[PDB]
């Protein structure tokens, strides 16, 4: 790390568990070629000078000439300090745009804060008579999913319903965060949930319908007539998508390939297809 | 704590929110999981409120498929029995001030543009005293409850005069002008010392009222008639605001110098599962009206949600057949508790600690000697010959059905197989489909649903084999039968079990059983019922046997 | 198995006891000369087309009287041993309803087979 505050980097400490061995590593905010390390209750500061692009420990008459090269070379050995004494297990590392004092507050950086949603579900409800359940389409992982047409949202718009269980109503939690989870995120590669269904004991995520199926086995019947572009392109879309899903501190468990729905085609001409 | 409307609310404790919280749970009952919206929107709808009088949500608990809303817990109580408790106490400004804040709490729910479909004294709860000094009492409103628009139509006449004709005309037309009405209600109630408005009064009754179109009640005020005609009004938009309301109060006040057998589902505490069937369960419930846990230890016995209406019927005959009873050896009947609806019914007996002689004899080897299970004979004995006296047959007798009084005393219960006979016949003919102690039953009842008093004989001699052999597991009559019929299997059991019978095949002597106990014993399963002894005789013999 | 001459039912489960033979409903006993039982209730089903009216269940039901689920078995093997089978059903031919009724002799020792039933069948289509 940089010249981080001292109180920031302690406080990393107290996360992870403050288990003796672990170890963080900071420019001095004083020296140009120096180094300062933390180690953990007891918090132990050491330094470690850099000269002419040698490390070497302070008090040590050796010197090592990569940092890496440096510090893998105390992994194997024991410190006594006073009366206790320890051995380092593992290090720390950054984490994505991590709050500290080389940050700077503006008015307009403030507007992109996340939200605060540590305990609040929000979601929309479908009233039972604005939905038609259609035929059957395959049962999930637990659930099974039917077509689905919504009504005065124009109208008379085809939907794709998705129905928990009911052997597994036990885990109506998971289903409940994950059907509200969907409500904050906004973005042209992902699906658009219209809300949720309620009637009698069972429910439906109503979500966006796309004709262009899954690419799974899409590749599996053109595989001849695929493209280098086509692939670059697809792995590049889904990239930005997770990038902007781990931009809103979210996560998805289930990025696979099964998990991913083709939009349009576009082999036949220049336009690329959409997933 | 009590059971409300299709909801049961226990004792309640929140960590690390200080810590070690006492709180109030609510769980919605399994029986309605299909209400979990009005459920859920009603958990919902208390998050946007912020008022000193209303309740604190801390939220909703999660587990399984049951769900609890976590709420504000005060020791004052409700203001019902407590204001039933001191009535001749209470004082003039304390009704004004008490009316003049929950005014004030009705104007700030109007104010969010919200409904409270409840607003009546069972929902007003204290929180101070202060009656012996100069400090008022504190109230505070609770929550809505479940929305009357899912109640059945038998179910919108209850609530007379609380609920207002418009949405009894139609459910739809629910709108925050309704709350009016319950307001004025309880104005009138507070009134009279919390009275039961419109008592004595039948249903139909009450529908002729709303429909005749006249006052439900006037009070002896001149200025108390006005304000109520004000605003008990038949015209919804012509209904007068909150704040007139509080105005017209804040007026009067100073210009009046003058001052002037069943039981409730909400008292039943629920201990413990005292016993489930085939189609009823059994709970061990207090009755605790006071609140205070010095209430009576009551046997309740409740039906499946799933049960038929030919078992409610079934039921409510065992209220009957079990009401006019009255014996020393019997289960004893104290009320009944109706559910909202009139679709559910709750029957109350007795809850004895000692239990049955299944469970009582296990834990008491050493303190029975023969004097006394011949003493519970004749006890079994008097109690089925005092059943059949009243011509009933109750085609259950088991030791299981033998509750215990005492060391000295057992009772019979258990009575939902019950059945009478007719005047002109000397049977029972069975049509029901039910589960049926097939191994306590007479060859006539296993072969023809034929059922005798004499039938009952059979029994007996099931339940003493029993009895004296302590009721022991490995002497059942289940396990015994079944291994000399050999490997037998559900439907096959009662004709294999009807063969060894005809075989001349019974029970065994039960351990250390006496010649002349075995010799007046074995008289019970003679295969004729006309050669079956009597309960009479077998009181005779026992009491022979104690000389 | 390969070393027995029939099989004995341990699992609880509703079964048809009005198609089964009588070893079937008293001891658990289920030979290959059982099915023999089963087809001829079968047989009783198809000439009379599944009818309802003629339903086994229904047929039996009357020639053991009012019975009751668990009481029902009973009354029907007290019956079957008496020699009560099921009627000759609608527009029976004589020679149908002679090499029918073999199926459901007492002893399954006594009861025909299934190449035997083919015979006949074969003989009757000439
Ligand atoms: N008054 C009572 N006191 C104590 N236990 C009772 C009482 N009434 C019923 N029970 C318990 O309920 C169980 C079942 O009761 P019973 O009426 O015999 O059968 P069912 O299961 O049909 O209700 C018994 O084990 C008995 O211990
Ligand atoms: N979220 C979804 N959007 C569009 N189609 C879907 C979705 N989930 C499943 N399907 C359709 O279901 C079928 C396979 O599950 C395919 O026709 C696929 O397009
Ligand atoms: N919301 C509530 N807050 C406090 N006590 C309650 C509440 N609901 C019920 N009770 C208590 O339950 C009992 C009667 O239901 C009384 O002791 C009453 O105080």
């Amino acid at each position: 790390h940089g010249p981080i505050c001292t109180e920031y980097a302690i406080n990393k400490l107290r996360q992870e568990g403050s288990e003796e061995g672990m170890y963080v590593l900071r420019w001095s905010c004083t020296d140009f070629d120096n180094i300062l390390m933390t180690v953990t209750k007891q918090f132990k500061n050491f330094q470690i000078e850099v000269q002419k692009g040698r490390y070497s420990l302070h008090g040590s008459m050796d010197h090592f000439p990569s940092l890496r090269d440096l510090m893998n070379h105390l992994k194997k050995q024991i410190l006594r300090t006073d009366n206790i004494s320890f051995v380092l297990k593992r290090c720390c590392q950054p984490k994505p745009r991590e709050i500290s004092n080389l940050l700077v507050a503006t008015k307009k950086a403030q507007e992109w804060q996340p939200v605060y949603s540590m305990s609040q579900l929000s979601f929309d409800r479908i009233l039972k008579k604005d939905i038609i359940q259609g035929e059957h389409l395959g049962r999930g992982t637990r659930t099974h999913i039917y077509s689905g047409t919504l009504l005065d949202y124009e109208k008379k718009i085809k939907v794709i319903l998705k129905v928990l269980d009911p052997s597994h109503r036990d885990i109506s939690l998971a289903f409940f965060e994950a059907a509200s989870m969907m409500r904050q995120v906004s973005h042209k590669h992902i699906v658009y949930l219209y809300g949720v269904c309620f009637r009698d004991v069972e429910n439906i995520m109503v979500e966006e319908f796309v004709e262009g199926g899954p690419l799974d086995l899409f590749m599996h019947r053109k595989s001849d007539a695929l493209t280098t572009p086509w692939k670059f392109k697809v792995a590049k879309q889904l990239a930005s998508a997770l990038s902007y899903l781990e931009d809103k501190d979210l996560v998805h468990g289930n990025v696979c390939t099964k998990n991913l729905l083709l939009a349009r085609e576009g082999i036949d001409s220049d336009i690329g297809p959409f997933i | 704590l009590g059971r409300g409307t299709r909801t049961h609310i226990y004792s309640g404790t929140l960590l690390d929110y200080e810590k070690k919280i006492k709180v109030i749970l609510k769980v919605l009952d399994p029986s309605h999981r299909d209400i979990s919206l009005a459920f859920f929107e009603a958990a919902s709808m208390m998050r946007q409120v912020s008022h000193k009088h209303i309740v604190y949500l801390y939220g909703v608990c999660f587990r399984d498929v049951e769900n609890i809303m976590v709420e504000e817990f005060v020791e004052g109580g409700p203001l019902d029995l407590f204001m039933h408790r001191k009535s001749d106490a209470l004082t003039t400004p304390w009704k004004f001030k008490v009316a003049k804040q929950l005014a004030s709490a009705l104007s700030y729910l109007e104010d969010k543009d919200l409904v409270h479909g409840n607003v009546c004294t069972k929902n007003l709860l204290l929180a101070r005293e202060g009656i012996d000094s100069d400090i008022g009492p504190f109230i505070k409103l609770s929550d809505p409850g479940i929305p009357v628009s899912v109640l059945t139509r038998q179910e919108c006449i209850e609530r007379i005069p609380w609920i207002a004709p418009e949405c009894v005309e139609d459910s739809k037309n629910l709108s925050v002008a309704a709350d009016k009405w319950s307001f004025g209600t309880t104005l009138w109630e507070i009134c009279y010392n919390g009275e039961i408005p419109l008592k004595d009064k039948t249903l139909i009754e009450k529908e002729r009222f709303y429909e005749s179109r006249c006052r439900p009640v006037t009070p002896s005020c001149k200025e108390l008639a006005d304000l109520m005609t004000r605003c008990m009004n038949y015209d919804p938009n012509q209904r007068p605001f909150f704040r007139a309301i509080m105005r017209d109060i804040n007026k009067l006040e100073e210009q009046n110098p003058d001052i002037v057998t069943h039981f409730e589902k909400r008292f039943l505490k629920r201990i413990r599962d005292l016993g489930e069937g085939h189609f009823g369960k059994v709970e061990l419930c207090r009755y605790d009206p006071e609140g205070d846990n010095t209430g009576e230890q009551v046997a309740v016995k409740s039906l499946k949600p799933e049960s038929g209406g030919n078992h409610i019927a079934d039921l409510k005959k065992e209220i009957e057949i079990l009401r006019n009873l009255y014996h020393e050896n019997i289960v004893k009947y104290k009320g009944i508790c109706m559910e909202d609806g009139g679709n559910g019914i709750k029957l109350i007996m007795e809850f004895l600690p000692s239990g049955s002689l299944k469970e009582y004899l296990p834990k008491n080897k050493n303190k029975i000697n023969l004097k006394q299970q011949l003493k519970y004979a004749i006890q079994i004995c008097k109690g089925m010959d005092y059943l059949g006296s009243r011509q009933y047959v109750h085609r259950d007798l088991a030791a299981r059905n033998v509750l215990v009084e005492s060391e000295h005393q057992v009772k019979i219960g258990d009575f939902g197989l019950t059945k009478a006979i007719e005047t002109d016949k000397e049977y029972y003919t069975v049509k029901d489909d039910r589960d049926s102690p097939v191994f306590w039953y007479a060859p006539e009842c296993l072969i023809q649903c034929k059922f005798y008093i004499a039938s009952d004989v059979w029994s007996f001699g099931v339940t003493l084999h029993e009895l004296l052999t302590y009721c022991d597991s490995d002497f059942s009559p289940m396990a015994l039968f079944l291994k000399m019929i050999g490997p037998t299997h559900g439907q096959m059991t009662v004709t294999r079990l009807v063969n060894t019978l005809k075989e001349g095949k019974r029970l065994p002597c039960p351990p250390n059983c006496p010649d002349e106990v075995y010799q007046l014993m074995r008289k019970c399963w003679e295969f004729q019922p006309s050669n079956r002894t009597t309960f009479q005789n077998l009181i005779e013999g026992f009491e022979a046997l104690l000389k």
